RNA sequence: UUGACCUCGGAUCAGGUAGGAGGACCCGCUGAACUUAAGCAUAUCAAUAAGCGGAGGAAAAGAAACCAACAGGGAUUGCCCUAGUAACGGCGAGUGAAGCGGCAACAGCUCAAAUUUGAAAGCUGGCUUCGGCCCGCGUUGUAAUUUGGAGAGGAUGCUUU
RNA sequence: AAGCUCCUUCGACGAGUCGAGUAGUUUGGGAAUGCUGCUCAAAAUGGGAGGUAAAUUUCUUCUAAAGCUAAAUACCGGCCA
């Protein structure tokens, strides 16, 4: 038994889609993001971790649109700021 | 020859007259025993192509079975346990073959001939005379009618290799060590 | 109230349905026989 | 027989007409090669030849396709927020990854 | 292979053991016309008289089983229509 | 292959010479009933079937039906003076037809029949 | 409109996919994955070997397919594959071999099921004229037209045609991109490997007269 | 005459769904606020967003159509038409199942 | 009111039959695990053992919806080789036939589907001096003829009891 | 009573069976190797099984869903030797 991450596993093409693979160790890079209004949600995204999966379908289907709302918000951010490096 | 047109109309068997019949028939059947007996056979062309006649030493015995698995199946046949049903309750008689009569969701129905080995009209006539013999004892309870002989693979080809002896029998024949005196 | 025999009661009701059930034209005419004349 | 002028008006009878200047590439999707990829295979037998050179035809069809359909605009890459049927079900998708994990984990044990 | 004169043989007696008496044909006639039809053939006959030939082929189709037995049904079904309105 | 219990299914062969005195005493009682009677019945020249062994024949089971009226024997009669029939086989050819009849004349030649009663 | 095409200019084309009655387990494996390849066609099997090469045009006319594919199996160990246009357009036979389907794991590639092929052909497939009109079959057939409604939007496959002796080799892979060092393509193979041998075409819809016989054919 | 390669009436794939989706399960497009792509590429969104008192009303007493299950095409739960819970009944029970 | 025919029952009515034993061999149903792969689960063990049902001196199978591709063979069964071949498989362990050929022994038949219709010609009883009387079964079919490498019907002239 | 011969006369051949789909079991054998249950359910120059790239399924070979039948075969039991 070894751990998934140390084997050269090649990326498999699943329903869940590969995208473009970045090659590893030569110029992999990351994002950077803080927020404001969606790191908030973050914070009821980790209680609702913390506390479970709600037994309530109302709640459960509420928070989670609320994280939706969040991603959606934090998207519509991005493109702003793409919008905003386009004009300069 | 009404059997001919009677052939033909048991082949229709989904068609509007027979299928009345068949609804009027299994509600009766349903409400009497499970291993009565009949008069007269309810398919006279089917009797008469599997050996029965209408002599003394004859009767005719309807069963109905039930339907369904034993996701493990039953191998032996529905006709089969029908036809083991009336040996054991008509147990002075021998078993000559069966055919299918009726069914249902719940139950199938078959009608079973069977011979009488101790009339003598039977003991006299050559063409049923075999069935008298200490043999023929109890055939349905060792697959010799013609339920038994199609689930024993009793027929000849390449498709039927294993079972076209008795697959018991093939098999002690291809594990046995046969060993000579001057090998 | 009584109890009926069990084969009176099945001929009796063999009777009912061949009256309540519709039939089909081939076993329909066998209930159209000729006259006493 | 190779009756030459009996495939001929066979196959105008066939043809549907692609020519890149009528009709786009989105209609066909079909790419010819400038090479027969006969003088890549040397020996039939010569396993890994062969297949690289049916990998390396279908390698500037994948390219000469990709440059072709960019320009008229159609999407090409499969986003990674989209997910739909695929070929091989998510079971033979999985023992996929362990046919490798058992094969990656053999040469570290070898080499451990 | 080896050049050996060849013999005429008398005709077989099992050709076509089958019924392709006249009389039989008589039989299945008649039989057919007191029976009716089953209610599968019934959806195939109302298909028919509408016109929608199609889908009472792939009615038998999915009924019968093989493509040749719903050609032979719908074939034996549309000459019950055919004889239905001569005689009307 | 002695994966199975071999022990409990081995056939051993001494009594070869005892079924071999029995073997014998068999056709000497057939012959014993039948007297003048030979122990067997006629077969047919056969053709073996496969291009391995097209080149041989063998005795097979039983003569055409062609083949006992072209030789003037009886059908209904065939089987009662020892002569094997066979109503599966076709002689499709010429070459079969007159090997056989020619064996059915040749047995004809060398019988003695006898009178009923 | 029942063509299910939304596009400006329409490639009306069905197929149907047939095998006939001895077709075994890899047979009808490769079946499976070439329907799952062909939004535009359906399935169809136990087809009577007995019955009439025109009856396949008669089965395709009652479903509504103008391209029949054809899976006939032989001794139940030797497939032959059958390309045609149904009423009138020319026919193909093909003997398949060396059969390899998505079922064996050692494949290790996927595509979006239904979506559009890069079908992928040869300069030997553009200049001799017997493979020009087997190009025209395969555009047919392995088309995936415009736009059919059940195809998907995301092209990210390349089907591969190719000659090596006499004989046509098939070869599915996976479009797959990766960032450059300081998007290059790379392709993974995802199944149907199988080789087409053309053994003789027709003008015919399944008869008519003859047209093109390959004089190296060794039978199985 | 050239086969017109239309689909009939009575075919299986006659009319499709619009979102291009297959058997594959609903749990996904669940933390994403769209579901599903269609033909031309673009992106197709949730239609709405359920009330809460709406949601517990439901719970309380369940829809004729209720069954359950969420919508392959829209985030909604799906509900059957008055005609398909009809349909439904004509065939369980079985005492017309074609009318007129 | 009488008398059927059909169906269902009773009788310490007459005449019979089945149970249980044995089970070495035979026909079916049902059905393990230990073991092996120096661990082990697919597999194997094994279509075995234990359990149930059923026969005879043998049983079973059996007169092709057969094998074949040949110049064809010709019911079944068993021996020799085929052959550790074909075929299947954690393709490892392994599993594993058959046609042909040489022998042993050989044997073929009965129905249903036909109108005897110029004559139910068939059969069980129980009463007898036994030589032949009734009763019943049966036309919703008991005899004769016929069973598809056939056959029937007329004619025909020999040959058989 | 019977065998044949001839012919301006006839010749009936087995259905909830086959088959399509599915679940189980079994086999060297997913042309499903056989069998069983379940859903649907046939034909009459018909049906079954094969051969064949050979140009269309050409040809070959039998006739399932009724039945009987000695011998060659087996035998730690039975009557003996």
């Amino acid at each position: 038994v070894y751990s998934e991450k140390e084997l050269g596993i090649p990326q498999l093409n699943t329903v869940t889609p590969v995208g473009v693979t970045k090659p590893k160790g030569k110029k992999k890079g990351k994002v950077f993001v803080d927020d404001r209004e969606s790191m908030n949600t973050i914070l009821a995204m980790v209680e609702a971790e913390k506390q479970g999966q709600i037994e309530s379908k109302i709640m459960r289907a509420r928070q989670l649109e609320e994280i939706r709302e969040a991603r959606r918000i934090e998207a519509e951010k991005k493109e702003a700021e793409r919008k905003a490096l386009l004009e300069n | 020859g009404a059997l001919k047109y009677l052939e033909e109309l048991s082949k229709k068997k989904q068609s509007d007259v027979v299928r009345f019949l068949l609804r009027v028939r299994c509600w009766e059947y349903r409400q009497l025993n499970v291993i009565h007996r009949a008069s007269r056979p309810s398919r006279p062309d089917k009797a008469r192509r599997l050996g029965y006649k209408a002599k003394q030493g004859y009767v005719i015995y309807r069963v109905r079975v039930r339907r369904g698995g034993r996701q493990l199946k039953y191998q032996r046949s529905l006709r089969a346990t029908a036809e083991e049903r009336v040996g054991r309750r008509c147990s002075n008689l021998r078993v000559l073959n069966s055919y299918w009569v009726n069914q249902d969701s719940t139950y199938k129905y078959y009608e079973v001939i069977l011979v009488d080995p101790n009339h003598k009209a039977i003991r006299r006539d050559p063409r049923i005379n075999w069935i008298c013999n200490p043999v023929h004892k109890h055939r349905e309870c060792r697959g010799l009618t013609s339920t038994g002989k199609k689930s024993r693979g009793l027929n000849k080809g390449h498709r039927f290799n294993k079972t076209r002896a008795g697959r018991r029998k093939t098999w002690k024949r291809h594990n046995t060590l046969s060993l000579w005196r001057y090998r | 109230m009584v109890k009926w025999p069990e084969y009176i009661r099945l001929q009796r009701q063999k009777k009912i349905l061949r009256m309540r059930l519709k039939v089909p034209p081939a076993i329909a005419q066998f209930q159209y026989t000729l006259d006493k004349n | 027989i190779n009756n030459k002028e009996g495939l001929l008006t066979a196959l105008r009878r066939i043809q549907l007409d692609i020519n890149p200047k009528t009709t786009p590439f989105s209609f066909h999707q079909s790419v010819v090669a400038s090479k027969r990829t006969e003088d890549s295979i040397p020996q039939i037998e010569d396993d890994l030849q062969r297949e690289l050179a049916f990998m390396n035809q279908a390698l500037e069809a994948a390219r000469l396709g990709r440059s072709l359909l960019r320009k008229e605009g159609v999407p090409f890459t499969r986003p990674t927020d989209y997910f739909a049927e695929m070929v091989r079900t998510d079971a033979t998708m999985e023992k996929v990854k362990q046919k490798l994990i058992e094969e990656a984990t053999a040469k570290k044990a070898a080499a451990e | 292979g080896h050049k050996t004169t060849r013999r005429v043989l008398k005709e077989r007696p099992s050709r076509r053991k089958g019924a392709q008496s006249k009389r039989t044909q008589f039989v299945r006639s008649l039989i057919r016309e007191v029976a009716g039809l089953a209610p599968y053939e019934r959806r195939v006959i109302e298909l028919l008289r509408n016109g929608k030939d199609k889908r009472a082929r792939k009615f038998s189709k999915k009924k019968l089983g093989t493509f040749g037995r719903a050609k032979r049904k719908c074939e034996e079904l549309q000459r019950i229509i055919a004889e239905s309105r001569r005689a009307h | 292959h002695f994966r199975k219990h071999w022990q409990r299914r081995v056939r051993c062969h001494f009594d070869q010479p005892g079924k071999k005195v029995t073997r014998r005493l068999a056709r000497r009682a057939k012959a014993a009933a039948l007297a003048p009677r030979p122990v067997d019945k006629l077969r047919p020249i056969v053709r073996c079937p496969t291009v391995k062994y097209n080149r041989r024949t063998r005795l097979g089971r039983g003569f055409t039906l062609e083949e006992l009226k072209a030789a003037g024997i009886p059908r209904l009669l065939a089987p009662t003076i020892g002569i094997a029939v066979d109503h599966r086989r076709k002689n499709l050819s010429e070459e079969s037809l007159a090997a056989n009849v020619q064996r059915l004349k040749d047995y004809k030649a060398r019988l003695i029949l006898f009178p009923r009663k | 409109d029942r063509s299910n095409i939304i596009a400006e200019r329409k490639n009306k084309q069905r197929v149907l996919v047939l095998s006939s009655r001895g077709v075994t387990y890899r047979h009808r494996h490769l079946l499976n994955d070439l329907a799952s390849m062909l939004p535009h066609g359906r399935k169809d099997a136990k087809f009577d070997t007995k019955s009439r090469l025109y009856e396949l045009c008669e089965l395709a006319e009652l479903y509504n397919c103008n391209n029949v594919l054809f899976f006939e199996a032989r001794k139940g160990k030797d497939l032959y594959m059958w390309f045609s246009k149904v009423p009138n357009g020319p026919t193909v036979k093909f003997y398949a071999q060396n059969l390899h389907t998505m079922e064996e794991l050692h494949f290790q590639g996927n595509c979006l099921k239904g979506s559009r092929p890069i079908l992928s052909f040869d300069a030997a497939f553009e200049q001799e004229p017997y493979l020009k009109v087997i190009k025209e079959l395969f555009l047919h057939t392995f088309g995936v037209p415009q736009g059919h409604k059940k195809s998907k939007p995301f092209i990210d496959h390349v089907l591969s045609f190719s000659v090596a002796d006499g004989k046509i080799w098939v070869r599915n892979y996976e479009i797959r991109e990766v960032e450059k060092v300081k998007t290059d393509i790379n392709l993974i193979e995802i199944g149907p490997r199988f080789v087409l041998t053309p053994i003789i075409i027709q003008e015919g819809s399944f008869g008519g007269p003859i047209l093109y016989e390959n004089k190296r054919f060794i039978s199985p | 005459d050239e086969i017109d390669p239309v689909y009939d009436s009575d075919d299986t794939d006659y009319n499709v769904p619009v979102n291009t989706i297959g058997n594959i399960p609903l749990s996904f497009y669940d933390s994403y606020p769209h579901i599903g792509y269609d033909i031309n590429g673009k992106k197709i969104m949730r239609p709405a967003t359920g009330d809460a008192l709406q949601n517990l009303l439901d719970s309380i007493e369940v829809p004729e159509g209720w069954t359950g299950l969420t919508d392959p095409n829209t985030g909604k739960p799906l509900n059957l038409s008055r005609d398909e819970l009809e349909l439904i009944r004509k065939v369980q029970q079985g005492l017309i199942p074609d009318d007129v």
